[PDB]
């Protein structure tokens, strides 16, 4: 079974794959969510729009994309394919 | 929607 992953391999990719259809879908999924997160942080001081900044407990200075991928792991997001 | 409300 998956032993405690570390660094860039966490969360396990194979568990993310079941939350999407193909690897490419996960790429864009996570990238768009990361743009949303970075945008919340960047313009949090002013009147944030529909951007829902972090949803899973953010790390102290967790990189945006990492928060996004973890959110996808916890089934905290939804997507509509092209 | 569920997580959005949970924010």
């Amino acid at each position: 079974g998956y032993d405690t992953p570390l660094g860039i391999t966490n969360p396990p990719i194979d568990e993310l794959l079941d939350r999407v259809s193909s690897k490419y879908a996960l790429v864009i999924y996570a990238a768009k969510r990361a743009r949303q997160i970075n945008d919340y942080y960047n313009q949090l001081g002013e009147g944030i729009l529909e951007y829902v900044g972090p949803l899973v407990e953010p790390g102290l200075q967790e990189k945006p994309l990492s928060i996004a991928l973890r959110e996808i792991h916890a089934d905290l997001l939804e997507h509509t394919e092209g | 929607e569920e997580a959005r409300a949970a924010a």
